[PDB]
C-alpha cells in the first residue's frame, strides 16, 4: 500500500528567527507529492540509510517507543513513558525480542491526532520534532502542512541504519540532499514550502 | 580638525576652495556606555577533569564529553606554561577569556610526537587516514603538552582500513584485517613503542577543544560580569558574543520557544533574547 | 569569500591581529571586488 | 614524596568503615596496582591502574588516591576480613610495597 | 586456563646452581610478561631482577651482579633465576608473575601488571 | 593565474583537498577575474 | 634500489637514476611508514597509486 506525501514531512531548518523572508536550504528532506508507503492495523525492521520521516496515526497511543540502532534484540533507543514519567535511553537494555510493557549508555534519565516525529541526529543531536493538530478522517493521511520545531536535544551518536516500534501508518520516506524553499510568515512561522 | 571650514579645506587640498557643499566625513554617535549581557550560569566548569585530569584515553577510542552550563575561565590555563604548544584557528589564545559557546566538545586522546602536525584542519598521516581526522573547516584550538614526564604498552593505533573516517566520528573495531578469519588476516590494531624506561620517540599527549560555535541558548561563556540594561541609547553591548552600537528597545516580536534570535535580509542580527530576562 | 565567517564583528573578536590581517583582507578583496562589480554595473545602467 | 603506610595495626567489628593511606613514593600518578594478601597464600589485585576493580575480589574492599597520598577503604568489614594487605606502585623501576595491618578483637 | 605452572620447592645449600620452572599450560607462554618478584618469608614481595624471555633479554640488578644469572629456557618452559653461587640470603618463596590484559589484550598483553595469576609457588630453600 | 597548472582536472588529479582547496582559490580567482573583466568590457560594448 | 638500496652517495655529488618502463607501485611506498614526512607540492601522499 502506497500514499502520495502532498506536503507533510517539512520541519524548521535551524534555531534562527526570520519574518517575511524566503530562505532557501538543501538538506534532508521528504520531496513533494512523492511516493510514501501506507499501513493499516486490522487483523516490520526497515532501513534508516539518510534519515526516515516518521508520520504516525495513532487513536489508542497503541506505538509507544521505537528503536534505533542495528541489533535490536537484547542489546538501540527506548521511549517509553508510564502516563507519569517520560523515560528515554539508548543503553544496551535487557528487554526480549519483542520488548513490551505490562498493564546507562546515555547516563542521564531523561483518527484524532497526528504525532509527527522527525528522528535524526546531526553529529549525535537527537532533535525531538513534532506537531500534534486534530483531524476526523479514518481513510488516509489527511492533506496539511505542520512547521515541526526541535524539542530536546541529546547527543546519542549511535548509528542508526534500523528501526522498529514498540507495541500504526509509516511513511518510510528517505530524506534525501535535496534543495528546499522554504517561507517564513510575518509571525515566524513556516506557512508554505517549495519543493524545488 | 578644527572646524568645518578647516575640514573642507582639507578634504579638497587648497587653502581657498569654492563655494559649495562638500562630503567631509562621516557622524558617528559613539557609545556612551558599555553594556554586558550574559546568562546567570555561574556554574563553574570542571576544566580541571580534562587538564589536570589523571586519566586519559587512546586514539583508537577518544572519549567526547559535551559541555554545556559552564563558566570557561581561560585564564590560567592559557597562562600556564603546561601548554608547549597552543594553536588556535578558528579562535585566539588570548581571546578566549570573553567569547562564550553555546555547545562544546571535549575529546582527549594520545598520540606520538612527529605526528603533532596532523592534529590541524586539513591534514593526513595514519591517524588523520585510518584512526581520527579533524575537520577541514575545524573552529577552535590544539593543546598539547610537553607530556615526556608526564606519559607502557597501553597505547593504540589503526593500520589497515578500508578508507578515511569523517571528521569527529567514532569507529572501534578489533578485526578483519586488510589481506594479512584467523588467518594470516589477524589483530589489525597495534601498541605505541613506550615504556617508562624510554624527544621525538617520546610521548606527546594531546587535548582538542572542538569549539562549536552553531546558534543554540548559550551555556558555557567566558568570566564576564554583567551590567545594567539601558535603553535608547548607543552602547557597547555584548549579548553573548555579539558586540555592536545601537538601542535595545522593548520589542513586539512574538519568538517561539525553540528561537532564540532573528536576523534581518543583511544577515545581522536583528532581534536578541536576553539570557537573564527572558 | 573563502573566509571563515562573514561576520566581520565575529572575525574580530576571534582572530588575532595576526592571521586577522589575512582573513580581513580576503573579505576587503572579496567585498571591494563585488563592490566594483556593483559600481561598475550600476554605472553603466546608470549610462544607459 | 615519601613512601608512608598507615597503620601499625587496626581494631574494629563487622560492618565498621575504615580508611588507611599509602602516600605516593614518587611521581606515580598513572600507573599504581593495588593488592589484597591473605595469610599464607598469594596476594590478588585489588586495583590495578589505580582506577580499576580486579576480578575474584569482593566489592567491600577498594581504593583511592589523592595527589600524594593515595588510599585503602573497606566500606563493610567483615568477620574474615582480619589479615594483613600491602600496597605497590609500578609506574617506576623499581617497584616498592607496603608494611602491613594485623587486627585483634 | 592460563597458569604459570611454577615449579615445586627445591632444598640446597649455598654454593651449586639452580633451574626452576615458570611453565605456561593453556596459553602462550611468550604473551604474559614474567616479572621475577622475590617475597621473603615473613615479609612482602621485592623485585629482584627482570629478564625478557622473547630474546634473552637480561637486565641483573645491582645487587645481583656477578652472583646471579638469570635466563630463560623456552624449550620445556622453564624460565630461570640461577644463583651461580647459591646464597642464604635467597630462601623465600618465589612467585614468577604474569601481566595483566584488560584493554587490547592481544596487542600489548604484557607489562600491564604483575599479577593475574600464579601457581604453587616456588619455594627455593637454599 | 598563478596556479601549478592550467587544467581543472590536472589539478584535481593531483591534489588533495587540503592543498587543492587553496590552489583552486588561486585558479578560480585569476578565471572569475577573466570573467569580470570579460563581463565589463563586454557591457560597455554592448551599451556601444 | 633508490629506498631501500644499501649505498648512496653525498650532496655534492648527488647521484641520479633515470627511471623509464615501469610499473610504479606506489603503495608499498605510501603505506609504509619509511616516510616520516611526506611533503608533496604538486601531488599528494594520498593521490601517488
Ligand atoms: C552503521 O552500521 C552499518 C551496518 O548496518 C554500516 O554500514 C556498513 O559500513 C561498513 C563499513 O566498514 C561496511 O563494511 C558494510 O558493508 C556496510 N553495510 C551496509 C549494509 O551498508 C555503517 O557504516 C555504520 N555507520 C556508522 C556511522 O557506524
Ligand atoms: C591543577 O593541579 C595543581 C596541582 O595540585 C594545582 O596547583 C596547586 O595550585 C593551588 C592553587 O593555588 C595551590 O594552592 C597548591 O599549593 C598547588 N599545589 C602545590 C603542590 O603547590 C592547580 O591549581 C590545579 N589547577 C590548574 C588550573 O592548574
Ligand atoms: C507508489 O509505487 C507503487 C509501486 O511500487 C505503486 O503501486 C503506487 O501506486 C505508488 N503510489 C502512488 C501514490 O503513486
Ligand atoms: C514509571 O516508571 C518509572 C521508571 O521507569 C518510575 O520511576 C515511575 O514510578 C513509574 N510510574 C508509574 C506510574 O508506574
Ligand atoms: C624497505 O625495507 C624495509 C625494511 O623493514 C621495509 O619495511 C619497507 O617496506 C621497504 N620498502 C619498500 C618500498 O619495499
Amino acid at each position: 500500500a502506497y500514499t502520495n506525501s502532498f506536503t507533510r514531512g517539512v520541519y524548521y531548518p535551524d534555531k534562527v528567527f526570520r519574518s517575511s523572508v524566503l530562505h532557501s536550504t538543501q538538506d534532508l528532506f521528504l520531496p513533494f507529492f512523492s511516493n510514501v508507503t501506507w499501513f493499516h492495523a486490522i487483523h516490520p525492521v526497515l532501513p534508516f540509510n539518510d534519515g526516515v520521516y516518521f508520520a504516525s496515526t495513532e487513536k489508542s497511543n497503541i506505538i509507544r517507543g521505537w528503536i534505533f540502532g542495528t541489533t535490536l534484540d537484547s542489546k538501540s533507543l527506548l521511549i517509553v513513558n508510564n502516563a507519569t514519567n517520560v523515560v528515554i535511553k539508548v543503553c544496551e537494555f535487557q528487554f526480549c525480542n519483542d520488548p513490551f510493557l505490562g498493564v546507562c549508555t546515555f547516563e542521564y534519565v531523561s483518527f484524532k491526532n497526528l504525532r509527527e516525529f522527525v528522528f535524526k541526529n546531526i553529529d549525535g543531536y537527537f532533535k525531538i520534532y513534532s506537531k500534534h493538530t486534530p483531524i476526523n478522517l479514518v481513510r488516509d493521511l489527511p492533506q496539511g502542512f505542520s512547521a515541526l520545531e526541535p524539542l530536546v536535544d541529546l547527543p546519542i551518536g549511535i548509528n542508526i541504519t534500523r528501526f522498529q516500534t514498540l507495541l500504526a501508518a509509516y511513511y518510510v520516506g528517505y530524506l534525501q540532499p535535496r534543495t528546499f524553499l522554504l517561507k517564513y510568515n510575518e509571525n515566524g512561522t513556516i506557512t508554505d514550502a517549495v519543493d524545488c | 580638525a578644527l572646524d568645518p571650514l578647516s575640514e573642507t579645506k582639507c578634504t579638497l587640498k587648497s587653502f581657498t576652495v569654492e563655494k559649495g557643499i562638500y562630503q567631509t566625513s562621516n557622524f558617528r554617535v559613539q557609545p556612551t556606555e558599555s553594556i554586558v549581557r550574559f546568562p546567570n550560569i555561574t556554574n563553574l566548569c570542571p576544566f580541571g577533569e580534562v587538564f589536570n585530569a589523571t586519566r586519559f584515553a587512546s586514539v583508537y577510542a577518544w572519549n567526547r564529553k559535551r559541555i554545556s552550563n559552564c563558566v570557561a575561565d581561560y585564564s590560567v590555563l592559557y597562562n600556564s606554561a603546561s601548554f608547549s604548544t597552543f594553536k588556535c584557528y578558528g579562535v585566539s589564545p588570548t581571546k578566549l577569556n570573553d567569547l562564550c559557546f553555546t555547545n562544546v566538545y571535549a575529546d582527549s586522546f594520545v598520540i606520538r610526537g612527529d605526528e603533532v602536525r596532523q592534529i590541524a584542519p586539513g591534514q593526513t598521516g595514519k591517524i588523520a587516514d585510518y584512526n581520527y581526522k579533524l575537520p577541514d573547516d575545524f573552529t577552535g584550538c590544539v593543546i598539547a603538552w610537553n607530556s615526556n614526564n608526564l606519559d607502557n604498552y597501553n597505547y593504540l593505533y589503526r593500520l589497515f582500513r578500508k578508507s578515511n573516517l569523517k571528521p569527529f566520528e567514532r569507529d572501534i573495531s578489533t578485526e578483519i584485517y586488510q589481506a594479512g578469519e584467523g588467518f594470516n588476516c589477524y589483530f589489525p590494531l597495534q601498541s605505541y613503542g613506550f615504556q617508562p624506561t624510554n624527544v621525538g620517540y617520546q610521548p606527546y599527549r594531546v587535548v582538542v577543544l572542538s569549539f562549536e560555535l552553531l546558534h543554540a541558548p548559550a551555556t558555557v561563556c567566558g568570566p564576564k560580569k554583567s551590567t545594567n540594561l539601558v535603553k535608547n541609547k548607543c552602547v557597547n553591548f555584548n549579548f553573548n558574543g555579539l558586540t555592536g552600537t545601537g538601542v535595545l528597545t522593548e520589542s513586539n516580536k512574538k519568538f517561539l520557544p525553540f528561537q532564540q534570535f532573528g536576523r534581518d535580509i543583511a544577515d545581522t542580527t536583528d532581534a536578541v533574547r536576553d539570557p537573564q530576562t527572558l | 569569500f573563502g573566509a571563515i565567517s562573514s561576520v566581520l564583528n565575529d572575525i574580530l573578536s576571534r582572530l588575532d591581529p595576526p592571521e586577522a590581517e589575512v582573513q580581513i583582507d580576503r573579505l576587503i578583496t572579496g567585498r571591494l571586488q563585488s563592490l566594483q562589480t556593483y559600481v561598475t554595473q550600476q554605472l553603466i545602467r546608470a549610462a544607459e | 614524596i615519601q613512601m608512608t603506610q598507615s597503620p601499625s595495626t587496626l581494631s574494629a567489628s563487622v560492618g565498621d568503615r575504615v580508611t588507611i593511606t599509602c602516600r605516593a613514593s614518587q611521581s606515580i600518578s598513572y600507573w599504581l596496582a593495588w593488592y589484597q594478601q591473605k595469610p599464607g597464600k598469594a596476594p590478588k589485585l585489588l586495583i590495578y591502574q589505580a582506577s580499576s576493580l580486579e576480578s575474584g575480589v569482593p566489592s567491600r574492599f577498594s581504593g583511592s588516591e589523592s595527589g600524594t597520598e593515595f588510599t585503602l577503604t573497606i566500606s563493610s568489614l567483615q568477620p574474615d576480613d582480619f589479615a594483613t594487605y600491602y600496597c605497590q606502585q609500578y609506574n617506576s623501576y623499581p617497584y616498592t610495597f607496603g608494611q602491613g595491618t594485623k587486627l585483634e578483637i | 586456563q592460563v597458569q604459570l605452572q611454577q615449579s615445586g620447592a627445591e632444598v640446597k645449600k649455598p654454593g651449586e646452581s639452580l633451574k626452576i620452572s615458570c611453565k605456561g599450560s593453556g596459553y602462550s607462554f611468550t604473551s604474559y610478561w614474567i616479572g621475577w618478584v622475590r617475597q621473603m618469608p615473613g615479609k612482602g614481595l621485592e623485585w629482584m631482577g627482570i629478564i625478557y624471555p622473547g630474546d634473552s633479554d637480561t637486565r641483573y640488578s645491582p645487587s645481583f651482579q656477578g652472583q646471579v644469572t638469570i635466563s630463560a629456557d623456552k624449550s620445556i618452559s622453564t624460565a630461570y633465576m640461577q644463583w651461580s653461587s647459591l646464597k642464604a640470603s635467597d630462601t623465600a618463596m618465589y612467585y614468577c608473575a604474569r601481566s595483566f590484559r584488560d584493554d587490547p589484550r592481544i596487542a600489548v598483553a604484557g607489562p600491564a601488571d604483575a599479577f593475574d595469576i600464579w601457581g604453587q609457588g616456588t619455594m627455593v630453600t637454599v
